């Protein structure tokens, strides 16, 4: 009982259909990030009231669609249906926009944290479209493969780009040794990876 | 109207007992149960359990069998009930956001959700946080680094500065506590020009730090 894809996007005035395995009374959600779900369409294809019309489900025998006409801007969310105590992992909805290349940008570790103790390096990935980046971290050539985190913004609702942070965090003794630090990131606009250094 | 109105943010310690409360009104409460849900951050929903609002009867999931008290405190007019869910012998896996939601029909669709709440478990103690700066169109900002709890507020020239900027959402550490960024663009020409200063605030700490970059 799974839902298909995992990733969404999609323009505005577009069609849309979330599909889910599933069998029974079976509803759908939205949810915004950071907030609590939203019932759809309850009881396979029963539209919620004070959900617009433009938000229909139907039994696909075995399996239920969720449509969207005339996508709009605020459909963006994550779907999910759910059968008495069952969630399917759910579906993130975003809005297509031209893909964007991620500016990138590289930060040192400020010498008033190294007085700390620890050293923390920044990869910024600014204002880039799809989603999906990869960063690593190159150091005299060594490939660092541990003790780094990433953090995402949301789609942003002016220009629908994302922002991404990957920090690496050492020693202030293990900074001192190597002298020269690089972030690598691939992403969809650029067609071979691309490094910051210091 | 209808409402579902939880209580705050609660932190936890390993192996302590905490208490989220829903109280419920503008509705014929008798009449619906009470269901709890929770939400690890980046996953699904998952089912808790739920409470009988008559017999005050209520039921889980096995993983929560022995550790989890789902309870009921009716108003004398019955206008409004308040329904706490009690976690005892809290573990890391218990961070989450928990929901009450309300049973509309008797085939568990959920039309009324509680705003949810944030139960954090975690060893760690309130902790104000360090602001180290993201030196130098062109790209700067403030690294926020171990505070304790969530959340924090960061603004720049007192809210005198928000195009362009990117607040980051928090990251947890080995550490145990929070670190999270706020970055901001602007013309490699304005710096010499323009003053530039992070804002934080981390009011359960009482820290309101200005930085400049
Ligand atoms: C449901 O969606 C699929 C594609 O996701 C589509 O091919 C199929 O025709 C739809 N099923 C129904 C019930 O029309």
């Amino acid at each position: 009982m799974t839902q298909s894809p995992s990733s969404l996007s999609a323009r505005v005035g577009d069609t849309v259909t979330i599909t889910c395995q599933a069998n029974g009374y079976l509803n759908w959600y939205q949810q915004r990030r950071g907030k609590a779900p939203k019932l759809l369409i309850y009881d396979g294809s029963k539209l919620e009231r004070g959900v617009p019309a433009r938000f229909s489900g139907r039994r696909w025998g075995q399996e239920y669609n969720l449509t969207i006409n005339n996508l709009q801007p605020e459909d963006v969310a994550t779907y999910f249906c759910q059968v008495y105590e069952f969630i399917v992992p759910g579906t993130r909805l975003d809005l297509k926009r031209t893909v964007a290349a991620p500016s990138v940008f590289i930060f040192p570790p400020s010498d008033e944290q190294l007085k700390s103790g620890t050293a923390s390096v920044v990869c910024l990935l600014n204002n880039f479209y799809p989603r999906e980046a990869k960063v690593q971290w190159k150091v005299d050539n060594a490939l660092q493969s541990g003790n780094s985190q990433e953090s995402v913004t949301e789609q942003d609702s002016k220009d629908s780009t994302y922002s991404l942070s990957s920090t690496l965090t050492l020693s202030k003794a293990d900074y001192e040794k190597h002298k020269v630090y690089a972030c690598e990131v691939t992403h969809q606009g650029l067609s071979s990876p691309v490094t910051k250094s210091f | 109207q209808v409402h579902l109105s939880q209580s705050g943010a609660a932190v936890t310690k390993p192996g302590a007992s905490v208490r989220v409360s829903c109280e419920a009104s503008g509705y014929k409460i008798s009449d619906h149960f009470i269901h709890w849900w929770r939400q690890a951050p980046g996953q699904g929903l998952q089912w808790v359990g739920w409470i009988n609002p008559k017999t005050g009867q209520p039921n889980n999931a096995r993983q929560f069998q022995g550790r989890v008290s789902l309870t009921r405190q009716a108003s004398w007019d019955f206008d409004t009930y308040s329904f706490y869910m009690d976690l005892k012998a809290v573990r890391s896996d218990d961070t989450a956001i928990y929901f009450c939601a309300r049973q509309r029909s008797d085939f568990w669709d959920f039309d009324v959700w509680g705003s949810g709440t944030q139960v954090t478990v975690s060893s760690a103690s309130t902790k104000g946080p360090s602001v180290f700066p993201l030196a130098p169109t062109a790209a700067l900002g403030c690294l926020v680094k171990d505070y304790f709890p969530e959340p924090v507020t960061v603004s720049w020239n007192s809210g005198a500065l928000t195009s362009g900027v990117h607040t980051f959402p928090a990251v947890l550490q080995s550490s145990g506590l929070y670190s999270l960024s706020s970055v901001v663009t602007v013309p490699s020409s304005s710096l010499g020009t323009q003053t530039y200063i992070c804002n934080v605030n981390h009011k359960p700490s009482n820290t309101k730090v200005d930085k400049r970059v």
